[PDB]
RNA sequence: GGUGAAAUUCUUGGAUUUAUUGAAGACUAACUACUGCGAAAGCAUUUGCCAAGGACGUUUUCAUUAAUCAAGAACGAAAGUUAGGGGAUCGAAGAUGAUCAGAUACCGUCGUAGUCUUAACCAUAAACUAUGCCGACUAGGGAUCGGGUGGUGUUUAUGACCCACUCGGCACCUUACGAGAAAUCAAAGUCUUUGGGUUCUGGGGGGAGUAUGGUCGCAAGGCUGAAACUUAAAGGAAUU
RNA sequence: CAAUUUUU
C-alpha cells in the first residue's frame, strides 16, 4: 500500500542534510539543511538540528504524499573519517517518529581502493 | 639545535667563501 | 679511435653558439640520421630525406614518420588509443 | 612449447631455407610444413599458401617475424621463410593445432 | 564522419563546417580530442590545441591520428641562416627590427637620449590602426604560465 | 638506549613495507606499526529498535550492522585509545585486552 | 512561488517478467507539454531496487538490482535487465582476517549484441580437526582456479540471452557450479558472483519490449 | 566552506547536493599477519612472453676447482637537475583568512616546481637489526613458511588437513650455566682458564666532514682530508 | 584555539 521513497542522508560534519525523491532517483523533493534550522552555524551536525530538520523533512513530502522511504544514511565518504555525523541518528529516530514509515534501509558510504594522496601532508595534520 | 641546521649554515657559507675565486682570481 | 671525450656528435660547430645548446641538439641530431630498423623489411636501412619524412633504401617504401625520430612519444599512445577503441565499437 | 619443437629439427630434420629454394621443395609436392614469419610482405605471403592448398602441406603461421626467427633457429642473418621437407625425428608435422 | 566515430578519438583535419574541405588542427604535430556527442541537434563537444571549446555538427569531416612533424619547435636553430632558410617560402617577416632604437617617427616607441617606451604596452582594441603596437588589449603580464584544465 | 625488544614494529628482514594513512590526524604511518582496531556495533540508537519496529515496514528487517577499521597515529593514539602507559613488566606481555 | 510539486506526473514503474508479481513502485516526473514532452522524458534512468520485494525473498535482503528502462507507455512504463551488485555490508560481513581472497573477471560477448563484465569472489574455510588459523592455499591452486573460474561463466553464457540468465542467478546455479570444479582442489567456503556491470546496449529495442511482461 | 570558534572561496548565471554518462592521470584498499621474495634499496589488481634465483630430492657428475679483499668495478629510496610527453590529487616558494605582541609559523582556503612516464644525470638517507663475511660446537619449548619421509587417519583414486620426523628459513617464549657497565643477549656465547680464518674502522670533545691540494660531476655536491687555536669534560647505562 | 619570560 505505501508509496516508496529514499531520503539519501548526507551525514558529516558541520552540516547535515537529505532530500527524498522518487524510486528512480533523479527527481528530487524538500532538501532541507543544516542552515535552515539555526543560525548559529556551529551546531548543524549537532542532533539538535536534524531534529528540527527530519520532522520538517516528512512535512514537506506529507503534502507531497509520500508514505514510506527507503533512507539510505551515508558518512563524510572518500577520503574523511568514514564515519556518520552526530545528527546521523537524529534525522533517522525523527522521520520515524513524524508519521512516515521506514523500510530496507543500509548506507551507501563509497568505500574507496586507497589513492589519490589525502590532504594535510606527510607528517598529518598537526592540531 | 638539529645537526641538519648546523649542517644548512656551514653548506652556503662555505660557497660564499669559495665564489671569491672567480671574482678575485 | 674514439677521437675526442664529450662533444663528438656536433663538435662541427667549434666553440660558438653555447654549450647548453649544443649538448641538447648533440642528444637530438644523433638521432636525426641514425639508421633505424623499419619492421616491414627485417632490416635496418632507414634514414632521412626530409623532416618529416622517413625512406628505407632496401624496400623502396617511405612512412610518413615523425619528425626527428621515426615514431614519437605521441605516436605510440594514439595507436593504442584506436586499439583500445576498435574493439567495443564493434564488439 | 612451438620453441622446443622447431629447435630439434636440426638434429636430423631434412629442412631448407630461403625462399627459392621453400619454392622449390614445395615445387615437388614431396616437402611439407612451411614456416613462415609475421613482417613478410603480404604480396609475397599468398603464393606460398596458394601452392599450399594444392599440395594440401600446414602453414602455421608464427607470431613473431623475420628479424626474429633468425635466432629462432640458430643461424646469423634474417631468414624469412622455412620449409621442413623432412622431421625424421620431430614432433611438430602431427601435434600441431 | 566524426558522428560515426565514438568517444575518446583524437583526431585531425576536422572540419568547423560540413562540406568545406579542411579547416581545424593541421598544423605540424597537433591534434584535436573529441568529448561526446549531444544527440538531439547533433551537435557535440570538441576541445582544441589551446583548450577552447568548440561545438561542431555531426557531419563535419575528420582523420584520426595526430599530424607528422613532432617534436619540432624544441630544437634551436644555432644559425641566422637556418632562420633565413626558414623564412625562405614564407614572407619578408625577417628580421623583425625594434621598434624603440627606431626612430621618432617611424614607430610609436622610439626617440630619446635613452630607448624607453614611456606609454603603456598594452593598448586596447578600442585604440585603432596605425597606433596598436607594444601589446594587443591584454590582462596578465608577468612570468606565470597559464595553463589549461586548472584544478 | 633501548626499550622495546621486537623494536619497532613486528618486523625484521623486510626493510621497507609500504605507507597506509591515518584516519584521526590524516598522518602516513609504515604499515605494521599503528593499531588496526576493527569497529562494529550496529546502525541504531541508543538502541531505539522498538521504535525501529514500529516504523519498519517488512517487519525489522534486519537489525542493520555495521563495518569501519582505524588506522591511527603515534599521536592521537594514546591521545583517544585509553591506555596511555603500561607498566615495565607488562610492556612484554601480549595481550589482547 | 509556485510550490511546483503540483505539476509532476504521478507515475507507476515496471518489473520485468521473468519473477514474479511485477507492481514494483511508482514515480513523480512531469506534464506532456509543448517543447519536448514528458513522454520521451526519461528513457535513461535506474531503479535501485532490491531483491526482497521482487520474489518476497527474506534470506536475498542483499543484491540489490538496478533497472534499464527504456519505453513509456499509457500511464505505464515497461523495464530491462541492468545488472547487480551486492549490498555494501554483505560484502564486508565476510571478509574478515586470516584467509584468502580470489577474483577473477571474464567479460564475454554474449548471444545477442551486449557484452559484460562478470565477477566472482571466493572464501577458505578449515575442515574440521583443524588446528591452523589463517587458512591458505598454495598459491598455485590460487593461480589455477582462477582460470577455470573463467571457463565456468564461459559455457552458462555465450548462448541462451540473459533475459534467462536472470533465471540462472536468482537461484545462484551458477554459485552451486563452483562448487562443482572447486570440490577436488582446495575445497572453498560459499561462493558468490558479486558483481555484473553492462556496458553494450545496441538499440532502442521495441522488439524485446513485448518479452518483459505478460 | 572550514575549524575550538569564525573569516576566505563559491552560490537564484541554478551552488552544496540527486541521477545519467564520459574523460584525465595518479594509485593498488577490505585479504595484509610475529608471514612470503630479493645481495641491498625495494617489492602488492589480473593474463601472456622472456630469461633468472632459492629450497629439497638423488646411490648422477668434476675433483680443491675454495673464504675474505687494497686498486678497479655493476646496483643503489626520496629530493634535485637537463630535455620532451602527460599534468588528476597533494603541495616547498608565494598568495590569502583566523592566531597572538610579532605569524611572510602551527590552523584555514588556493596554487607554479616536484609528484607520473622516456632518455641522461647525480651515489647520498636512522641505506638501523645503530649487530662486517665464513666455519665448528653449546640449554630447552611451542609455533610458522617452503621442500621431503611415514602413519590401519577424516573428507571427496584424488587435494587440503591431523599426528610423528627432518632440512633450510623469518621470528617468538622460558631459563640461565655463560657474557658483560647496565639495559640486555642463544648470540653481543665458547676472551687474562687471553690465538678457528678474514676485510675495514676509532684514540677526548671541539675546528669539521672546514682550509689548501687532487679527482668525479652540467650544477647542486660527493670521495680523500689536516693544521692553528681551545679545554676538562663531553658522554653511555642505571637507582632515588 | 591561544599559556611566553622568569636569569652563575
Ligand atoms: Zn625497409
Ligand atoms: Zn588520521
Amino acid at each position: 500500500s505505501q508509496v516508496f521513497g529514499v531520503a539519501r542522508i548526507y551525514a558529516s560534519f558541520n552540516d547535515t542534510f537529505v532530500h527524498v525523491t522518487d524510486l528512480s532517483g533523479k527527481e528530487t523533493i524538500a532538501r532541507v539543511t543544516g542552515g535552515m534550522k539555526v543560525k548559529a552555524d556551529r551546531d548543524e551536525s549537532s542532533p539538535y538540528a536534524a531534529m528540527l530538520a527530519a520532522q520538517d523533512v516528512a512535512a514537506k513530502c506529507k503534502e507531497v504524499g509520500i508514505t514510506a522511504v527507503h533512507v539510505k544514511i551515508r558518512a563524510t565518504g572518500g577520503t574523511r573519517t568514514k564515519t556518520p555525523g552526530p545528527g546521523g541518528q537524529a534525522a533517522l529516530r525523527a522521520l520515524a517518529r513524524s508519521g512516515l514509515r521506514i523500510g530496507r534501509i543500509e548506507d551507501v558510504t563509497p568505500v574507496p581502493s586507497d589513492s589519490t594522496r589525502k590532504k594535510g601532508g606527510r607528517r598529518g595534520r598537526r592540531l | 639545535m638539529r645537526a641538519k641546521w648546523r649542517k644548512k649554515r656551514t653548506r652556503r657559507l662555505k660557497r660564499k667563501r669559495r665564489k671569491v675565486r672567480a671574482r678575485s682570481k | 679511435a674514439k677521437r675526442t671525450k664529450k662533444v663528438g656528435i656536433t663538435g662541427k660547430y667549434g666553440v660558438r653558439y653555447g654549450s647548453s645548446l649544443r649538448r641538447q641538439v648533440k642528444k637530438l641530431e644523433i638521432q636525426q640520421h641514425a639508421r633505424y630498423d623499419c619492421s616491414f623489411c627485417g632490416k635496418k636501412t632507414v634514414k632521412r630525406g626530409a623532416a618529416g619524412i622517413w625512406t628505407c633504401s632496401c624496400c623502396k617504401k617511405t612512412v610518413a614518420g615523425g619528425a626527428y625520430t621515426v615514431s614519437t612519444a605521441a605516436a605510440a599512445t594514439v595507436r593504442s588509443t584506436i586499439r583500445r577503441l576498435r574493439e567495443m565499437v564493434e564488439a | 612449447s612451438i620453441n622446443q619443437k622447431l629447435a630439434l629439427v636440426i638434429k636430423s630434420g631434412k629442412y631448407t631455407l630461403g625462399y627459392k629454394s621453400t619454392v622449390k621443395s614445395l615445387r615437388q609436392g614431396k616437402s611439407k610444413l612451411i614456416i613462415i614469419a609475421a613482417n613478410t610482405p603480404v604480396l609475397r605471403k599468398s603464393e606460398l599458401e596458394y601452392y599450399a592448398m594444392l599440395s594440401k602441406t600446414k602453414v602455421y603461421y608464427f607470431q613473431g617475424g623475420n628479424n626474429e626467427l633468425g635466432t629462432a633457429v640458430g643461424k646469423l642473418f634474417r631468414v624469412g621463410v622455412v620449409s621442413i621437407l623432412e622431421a625424421g625425428d620431430s614432433d611438430i608435422l602431427t601435434t600441431l593445432a | 564522419p566524426l558522428g560515426s566515430v565514438p568517444e575518446g578519438t583524437i583526431v585531425s583535419n576536422v572540419e568547423e563546417k560540413p562540406g568545406d574541405r579542411g579547416a581545424l588542427a593541421r598544423a605540424s604535430g597537433n591534434y584535436v580530442i573529441i568529448i561526446g556527442h549531444n544527440p538531439d541537434e547533433n551537435k557535440t563537444r570538441v576541445r582544441l590545441p589551446s583548450g577552447a571549446k568548440k561545438v561542431i555538427s555531426s557531419d563535419a569531416r575528420g582523420v584520426i591520428g595526430v599530424i607528422a612533424g613532432g617534436g619540432r619547435v624544441d630544437k634551436p636553430l644555432l644559425k641566422a641562416g637556418r632562420a633565413f632558410h626558414k623564412y625562405r617560402l614564407k614572407r619578408n617577416s625577417w628580421p623583425k627590427t625594434r621598434g624603440v632604437a627606431m626612430n621618432p617617427v617611424d614607430h610609436p616607441h622610439g626617440g630619446g637620449n635613452h630607448q624607453h617606451i614611456g606609454k603603456a604596452s598594452t593598448i586596447s582594441r578600442g585604440a585603432v590602426s596605425g597606433q596598436k603596437a607594444g601589446l594587443i588589449a591584454a590582462r596578465r603580464t608577468g612570468l606565470l604560465r597559464g595553463s589549461q584544465k586548472t584544478q | 638506549p633501548k626499550k622495546r625488544a621486537s623494536n619497532g614494529r613486528n618486523k625484521k628482514g623486510r626493510g621497507h613495507v609500504k605507507p597506509v594513512r591515518c584516519v584521526n590526524c590524516s598522518k602516513s604511518i609504515p604499515k605494521d606499526k599503528a593499531i588496526k582496531r576493527m569497529a562494529i556495533r550496529n546502525i541504531v540508537e541508543a538502541a531505539a529498535v522498538r521504535d525501529l519496529s514500529e516504523a519498519s515496514v517488512y517487519p525489522e528487517y534486519a537489525l542493520p550492522k555495521t563495518y569501519n577499521k582505524l588506522h591511527y597515529c603515534v599521536s592521537c593514539a594514546i591521545h583517544a585509545r585509553i591506555v596511555r602507559v603500561r607498566s615495565r613488566e607488562d610492556r612484554k606481555n601480549r595481550a589482547p585486552p | 512561488v509556485v510550490d511546483p510539486f503540483t505539476r509532476k506526473e504521478w507515475f507507476d514503474i515496471k518489473a520485468p517478467s521473468t519473477f514474479e508479481n511485477r507492481n514494483v513502485g511508482k514515480t513523480l516526473v512531469n506534464k506532456s507539454t509543448g517543447l519536448k514532452s514528458a513522454s520521451d522524458a526519461l528513457k535513461g534512468r535506474v531503479v535501485e531496487v532490491c531483491l526482497a520485494d521482487l520474489q518476497g525473498s527474506e534470506d536475498h535482503s542483499f543484491r540489490k538490482i538496478k533497472l534499464r528502462v527504456d519505453e513509456v507507455q499509457g500511464k505505464n512504463l515497461l523495464t530491462n535487465f541492468h545488472g547487480m551488485d551486492f549490498t555494501t555490508d554483505k560484502l564486508r560481513s565476510m571478509v574478515r582476517k586470516w584467509q584468502t581472497l580470489i577474483e577473477a573477471n571474464v567479460t564475454v560477448k554474449t548471444s545477442d549484441d551486449y557484452v559484460l563484465r562478470i565477477f566472482a569472489i571466493a572464501f577458505t574455510r578449515k575442515q574440521a580437526n583443524q588446528v591452523k588459523r589463517h587458512s591458505y592455499a598454495q598459491s598455485s591452486h590460487i593461480r589455477a582456479i582462477r582460470k577455470v573460474i573463467s571457463e565456468i561463466l564461459t559455457k552458462e553464457v555465450q548462448g541462451s540471452t540473459l533475459a534467462q540468465l536472470t533465471s540462472k542467478l536468482i537461484p545462484e546455479v551458477i554459485n552451486k557450479e563452483i562448487e562443482n570444479a572447486t570440490k577436488d582442489i582446495f575445497p572453498l567456503q560459499n561462493i558468490h558472483v558479486r558483481k555484473v556491470k553492462l556496458l553494450k546496449q545496441p538499440k532502442f529495442d521495441v522488439g524485446a519490449l513485448m518479452a518483459l511482461h505478460g
